[PDB]
RNA sequence: GAAUGCCGGCAUGAGUAACGAUAAAGAGGGUGAGAAUCCCUCUCGCCGUAAGCCCAAGGGUUCCUACGCAAUGGUCGUCAGCGUAGGGUUAGGCGGGACCUAAGGUGAAGCCGAAAGGCGUAGCCGAAGGGCAGCCGGUUAAUAUUCCGGCCCUUCCCGCAGGUGCGAUGGGGGGACGCUCUAGGCUAGGGGGACCGGAGCCAUGGACGAGCCCGGCCAGAAGCGCAGGGUGGGAGGUAGGCAAAUCCGCCUCCCAACAAGCUCUGCGUGGUGGGGAAGCCCGUACGGGUGACAACCCCCCGAAGCCAGGGAGCCAAGAAAAGCCUCUAAGCACAACCUGCGGGAACCCGUACCGCAAACCGACACAGGUGGGCGGGUGCAAGAGCACUCAGGCGCGCGGGAGAACCCUCGCCAAGGAACUCUGCAAGUUGGCCCCGUAACUUCGGGAGAAGGGGUGCUCCCUGGGGUGAUGAGCCCCGGGGAGCCGCAGUGAACAGGCUCUGGCGACUGUUUACCAAAAACACAGCUCUCUGCGAACUCGUAAGAGGAGGUAUAGGGAGCGACGCUUGCCCGGUGCCGGAAGGUCAAGGGGAGGGGUGCAAGCCCCGAACCGAAGCCCCGGUGAACGGCGGCCGUAACUAUAACGGUCCUAAGGUAGCGAAAUUCCUUGUCGGGUAAGUUCCGACCUGCACGAAAAGCGUAACGACCGGAGCGCUGUCUCGGCGAGGG
RNA sequence: GAGCUAGCCCUGGCCAGGGUGAAGCUGGGGUGAGACCCAGUGGAGGCCCGAACCGGUGGGGGAUGCAAACCCCUCGGAUGA
RNA sequence: CGGUGAUUGGCGCAGCCUGGUAGCGCACUUCGUUCGGGACGAAGGGGUCGGAGGUUCGAAUCCUCUAUCACCGACCA
RNA sequence: CCGAGGGUAGGGCCCGUGACUGGGGCGAAGUCGUAACAAGGUAGCUGUACCGGAAGGUGCGGCUGGA
RNA sequence: UGGGAGAGGGUGGUGGAAUUCCCGGAGUAGCGGUGAAAUGCGCAGAUACCGGGAGGAACGCCGAUGGCGAAGGCAGCCACCUGGUCCACCCGUGACGCUGAGGCGCGAAAGCGUGGGGAGCAAACCGGAUUAGAUACCCGGGUAGUCCACGCCCUAAACG
């Protein structure tokens, strides 16, 4: 059936986007964790 | 002059619709100071608070001139007779001498081409605007401010009509649609005679269809719920409410009177 | 040495299950070291409202070419959607952005919050919505509405030429809109043709014949022609459209009432440009040439597409802003704007390929899911249904044999038809169209397709209507009558209801436990109670704020009942709610009688009784479509039996109407009556109601139901009671 | 974290083909005027039959499956909640 | 089988928990009223307190066990 | 072709019958009460509605078959 | 032609007496009720009184053996719309007339449906008396109804 994953470029751009983290004070906490971790996306690669 | 429906098939043999002869020619409608966009929503930002609204048609909201003070001693003339979906009654569309157009609520007897003044002087005719202070005791009235230079606040329903029962110093008594007796204060403004569409009551919906265009959900009780959802759910087949009937926030909802005892509004009623 | 311990490796099942839809394959010839699996040819089968094309989302090299097979491919593999390398995506007109706004987000002003943060008018962002200027062919191995060819448009900027008061993010118009049913004329699309153009062909008995087969188009400026949409034209007056207007709006007489006239679309026709089958010849995977100087003609059907903002009806009453036109404002009127022409300027991004699927979501080359457009022909009444078939694309990436049991999926059967069983579960009968004919009951609509019947193919003759053609031929669509023929059978194949009686529950259409329950559960119109006079009541939030509602007692909220018909009886003792400026109790505070601690004292510091002290509770009433409840024991009547009657105890009052062995009855298969040969089920009664009962509603109710129970008819592999055959294992 | 699912807001799209013939109009009848009755027109409906579409009633298969909800037959809604 | 409530004049209930007195109403009987009966008026009788045992100076009364009677429960399988 | 009649299917009328139930009448001298006839001890009667073991009571309006 | 009477009918408007309730003043130990009583109301300030306000229903005197109407029935006043009827004049028509199966219309009160309104009265119902018992007669309460609009119901001691 239809299942969970169902993408989309603006709703993933616009959810998980760099822009959406550095409005919310704790999406400005996931980065400062993703950056001290070291992970080479610190955002979900959207093209 | 209500319209019945044969039942060539169900939910149409009590299925009514109201009469739309009143209605002169003008099913569309007037633009520029006339529909805005009605903003649809069942709830503020966020959360639902007012439940069970949703779905319906879509509608323009016409711009209804509840304060007539500003066309003191101006003429108009009455050319159509129109529908208004927001609201339960009938709307009037007014041109004026001066040139502006206008919708007031049409009330009760009133005619296309008819001679409409608002002011002090306007004489005792359907439509016409007054302070409280000088309509005659005894008269009919609708579309009452309930303070000075605030707007009509008060019986502007389908059928609805507020009656002046006398003068105390600079306040004036009304027989509300509901019974109150209310101190209103003189300078108020109100249009006289009884709001018409007096059929409104008497419409049947006749199927769950027209309650859904309307936007009004389906009501779900109370007794047909979990006890975590409802004070009255829970409980094996068919419980008789176990406990006072009250609402789901715990508040009763038999004869549990909730007006602000401390009200300032309380010296100026008199009756319920 | 153990912890169903952790990590890694290797065993067992076992050469077993499985190899991913039963749409199907066979042969020949090539390449190759190696061919069922690669290429080509012939034959066969499958899809064909797709299993064929075109967009969007998604995917990111998968597209092409060359060289290859270690791994991926459920086998092979010379093949690939795989490895290596190279090549391939060209835009003023397609789509998005230098245009617009909606939900929503943001948000200077401003409001709020310990902090982080939360609202929020104007503005901005926000798109398959509105606005905007390209059609047809040809080329690549891979791109084209992008390159090329033809024809045609849109913005700017600079100029001469001619006109006008020019002129804004400001005002007005317009943009601008629902659902259903539709008129006229077109186009797309399709059918036929004795007419036109064609390589060819008479096979096997017959046919040189209006014989067979293939094809008879596309785009196209400015005009014309045909449809159609929008709109009156003057004159005054004017306080409104938040400054001003000659604009708009509102009055007043004049001319039209029309589309006459202005524009604006759509379709022909148009300068001219392009395409061009079948068959044959070939050298490739794929295409080229000829056929051809190709013809490019006439009828008929005809749209849901165009004319579009068409017309009519109806209630549930159906976006905003910009582009565009007009108007004036400052400023300017050597500027500027409008028309025409000429020259010049016209950017960023996407364009490959899959795209109902082996390239997207399902860990897979997964029988699943996935939005929009075209989707032909014939026949079946019609149709996107069903059968076959064009174009096009496939034979589903293991095969070859054998012909056990048994499993799945099918076909058939004597005689009996439900005797099987929880129950006709399942399977079977019926099945489309036309015409007869159709009960109880009923809300007069229905029940109805009730039920149950008859016709259904083909040939010939006569005959009635339309549409397009001129009133005619032809072509197309409907009929009617008569005479015949054949088969077992004529919706001859495929698609296509079994029916009835009766009861329970629910009024119904509908919704729900994705993933065991679709129901008698929920919802539903309708009824009632209650709250709420607006800064409403209620809800979210600490607040601001917002919903309610830009609503106003015919309105909004909460609760229960659940169309409709008849009804909904008694109890306010307790609880809930409502109403009572008396009284009792009652906290903080006031109040200080009086007492205590220190001081040599003035003093300072503690308690501390009367008395005044709110809500609430106690108290007084009311209130059932509020929470809730609605008795026990004795005796008594011309035979027993029974109790209309009475006595007594108790409660606040003691179940009325209407139902009742019921979705409720333990004893119970209560006892009669009916259906049966036989009925713990079903239906109709009696009432001895363990333990019905009136809005957690009661009793009925036409219609309605993949609900539940009982019965009958038809039919049958359900059964006696099995048997045979087919295919996938 | 509402790219599944539930609700709502904004904006678009989809629902082949057949039946039934409500209201209302025209004419006739009827009356004093009516009510009302006949046809013809008309095309209303949480209307019927039945494809796309949305479901998921019953049975069979499936059970380390094609599939962590499937397949075959059958069945419901299909202009509206 | 379990728990707990009561057997009291002919009948229906008080009297018990705080032991020394058995009462109310109907009924029955006598008299009175009426032509008579019912109603009414005036007076009167009526109880081994279900039986057995002790607890005491003393039991309808306090406590055990049987006898029926009424009511409730017997659940998860 | 028609055709007596036979068969299938569905309607209409009538009759017999049926657990049980309602009301009617007649019976042995039964039980309960007093409705109405006298102002019948609440004047009576009536249409209607409600209620009550029952005659009946009451409400609205009417009649003299009463003052 | 010209006069006349009348509660004849429909609509709209309007007046006051009296009842109930609300408010203020004043004022006390009882008020209601009956045959007698009781329920009930009342120091929480009743009845009785004054003043003001709201609301509904019916119109005293005139007024009766009266009047009108086909019947049921119709009663404050005003206006409008309207029917029937009587008299005089003897003016015109000129037998047009009577009854009336059906049908049609009207039709007290009670009753039903929808909405409104509800002061008093009042079935049902709740108490308090009486009785042996009282579901009645009497008393205190009290819901439908009585009133309005519309649509039904078609009954009667609709009786002269
Ligand atoms: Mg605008
Ligand atoms: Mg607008
Ligand atoms: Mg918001
Ligand atoms: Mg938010
Ligand atoms: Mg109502
Ligand atoms: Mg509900
Ligand atoms: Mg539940
Ligand atoms: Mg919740
Ligand atoms: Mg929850
Ligand atoms: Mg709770
Ligand atoms: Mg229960
Ligand atoms: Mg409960
Ligand atoms: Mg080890
Ligand atoms: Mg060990
Ligand atoms: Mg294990
Ligand atoms: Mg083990
Ligand atoms: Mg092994
Ligand atoms: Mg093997
Ligand atoms: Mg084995
Ligand atoms: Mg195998
Ligand atoms: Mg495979
Ligand atoms: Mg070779
Ligand atoms: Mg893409
Ligand atoms: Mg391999
Ligand atoms: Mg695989
Ligand atoms: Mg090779
Ligand atoms: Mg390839
Ligand atoms: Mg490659
Ligand atoms: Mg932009
Ligand atoms: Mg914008
Ligand atoms: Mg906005
Ligand atoms: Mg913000
Ligand atoms: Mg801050
Ligand atoms: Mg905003
Ligand atoms: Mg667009
Ligand atoms: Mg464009
Ligand atoms: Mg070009
Ligand atoms: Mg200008
Ligand atoms: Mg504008
Ligand atoms: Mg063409
Ligand atoms: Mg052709
Ligand atoms: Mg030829
Ligand atoms: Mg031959
Ligand atoms: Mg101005
Ligand atoms: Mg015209
Ligand atoms: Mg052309
Ligand atoms: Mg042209
Ligand atoms: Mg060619
Ligand atoms: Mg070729
Ligand atoms: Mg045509
Ligand atoms: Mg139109
Ligand atoms: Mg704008
Ligand atoms: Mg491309
Ligand atoms: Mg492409
Ligand atoms: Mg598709
Ligand atoms: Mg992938
Ligand atoms: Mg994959
Ligand atoms: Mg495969
Ligand atoms: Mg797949
Ligand atoms: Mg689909
Ligand atoms: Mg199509
Ligand atoms: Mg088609
Ligand atoms: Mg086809
Ligand atoms: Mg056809
Ligand atoms: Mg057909
Ligand atoms: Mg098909
Ligand atoms: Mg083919
Ligand atoms: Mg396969
Ligand atoms: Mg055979
Ligand atoms: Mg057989
Ligand atoms: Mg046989
Ligand atoms: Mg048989
Ligand atoms: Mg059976
Ligand atoms: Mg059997
Ligand atoms: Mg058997
Ligand atoms: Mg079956
Ligand atoms: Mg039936
Ligand atoms: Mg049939
Ligand atoms: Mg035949
Ligand atoms: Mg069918
Ligand atoms: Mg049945
Ligand atoms: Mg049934
Ligand atoms: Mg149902
Ligand atoms: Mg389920
Ligand atoms: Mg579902
Ligand atoms: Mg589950
Ligand atoms: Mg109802
Ligand atoms: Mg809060
Ligand atoms: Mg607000
Ligand atoms: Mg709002
Ligand atoms: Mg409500
Ligand atoms: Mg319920
Ligand atoms: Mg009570
Ligand atoms: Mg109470
Ligand atoms: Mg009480
Ligand atoms: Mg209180
Ligand atoms: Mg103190
Ligand atoms: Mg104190
Ligand atoms: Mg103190
Ligand atoms: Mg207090
Ligand atoms: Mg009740
Ligand atoms: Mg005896
Ligand atoms: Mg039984
Ligand atoms: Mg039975
Ligand atoms: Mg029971
Ligand atoms: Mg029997
Ligand atoms: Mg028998
Ligand atoms: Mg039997
Ligand atoms: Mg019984
Ligand atoms: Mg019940
Ligand atoms: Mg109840
Ligand atoms: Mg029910
Ligand atoms: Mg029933
Ligand atoms: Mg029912
Ligand atoms: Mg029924
Ligand atoms: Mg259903
Ligand atoms: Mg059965
Ligand atoms: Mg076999
Ligand atoms: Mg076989
Ligand atoms: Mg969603
Ligand atoms: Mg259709
Ligand atoms: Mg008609
Ligand atoms: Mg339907
Ligand atoms: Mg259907
Ligand atoms: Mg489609
Ligand atoms: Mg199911
Ligand atoms: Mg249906
Ligand atoms: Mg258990
Ligand atoms: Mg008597
Ligand atoms: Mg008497
Ligand atoms: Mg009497
Ligand atoms: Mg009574
Ligand atoms: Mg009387
Ligand atoms: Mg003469
Ligand atoms: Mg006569
Ligand atoms: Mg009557
Ligand atoms: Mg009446
Ligand atoms: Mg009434
Ligand atoms: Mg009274
Ligand atoms: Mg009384
Ligand atoms: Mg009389």
């Amino acid at each position: 059936m239809k299942r969970t994953w169902q993408p989309n470029r603006r709703k993933r751009a616009k959810t998980h986007g760099f822009r959406a983290r550095m409005r919310t004070p704790g999406g400005r906490k996931v980065l400062k964790r993703r950056r001290q971790k070291g992970r080479w996306r610190l955002t979900p690669a959207v093209r | 002059a209500v319209k019945k429906f044969k039942p060539y098939t169900p939910s149409r043999r009590f299925m009514t619709v109201a009469d739309f002869s009143e209605i002169t020619k003008t099913e569309p409608e007037k633009s520029l100071v006339k529909p805005l966009k009605k903003t649809g929503g069942r709830n503020n930002q966020g959360r639902i608070t007012v439940r069970f609204r949703g779905g319906g048609h879509k509608r323009l909201y016409r711009i209804i001139d509840f304060k007539r003070w500003d066309k003191v001693g101006i003429p108009a003339k009455v050319a159509a007779i129109e529908y208004d979906p927001n609201r339960s009654a009938r709307i009037a569309l007014l041109h004026y001498v001066d040139g502006e157009k206008r919708y007031i609520i049409a009330p009760d007897g009133l005619q296309v081409g008819q001679q409409v003044v608002a002011g002090p002087d306007a004489p005792i005719q359907v439509g016409n605007a007054l302070p409280l202070r000088f309509i005659p005791v005894g008269t009919v009235v609708h579309a009452v401010e309930l303070e000075p230079k605030k707007g009509a606040k008060l019986a502007r329903a389908a059928g609805t009509s507020a009656q002046i029962q006398g003068r105390e110093g600079d306040y004036v008594i009304l027989r509300l649609p509901s019974g109150e007796l209310r101190k209103v204060h003189g300078e108020c403004y109100a249009t006289v005679g009884a709001v018409g569409n007096a059929d409104h009551k008497n419409i049947v919906l006749g199927k769950a269809g027209r309650s859904r265009w309307l936007g009004r959900r389906p009501h779900v009780r109370g007794a047909a719920m979990n006890p975590v959802d409802h004070p009255h759910g829970g409980g094996e087949g068919r419980a008789p409410r176990g406990r006072p009937p009250a609402s789901p926030w715990g508040w009763q909802t038999k004869g549990l009177k909730t007006r602000k005892r401390r009200k300032p509004s309380s010296r100026f009623i008199i009756a319920r």
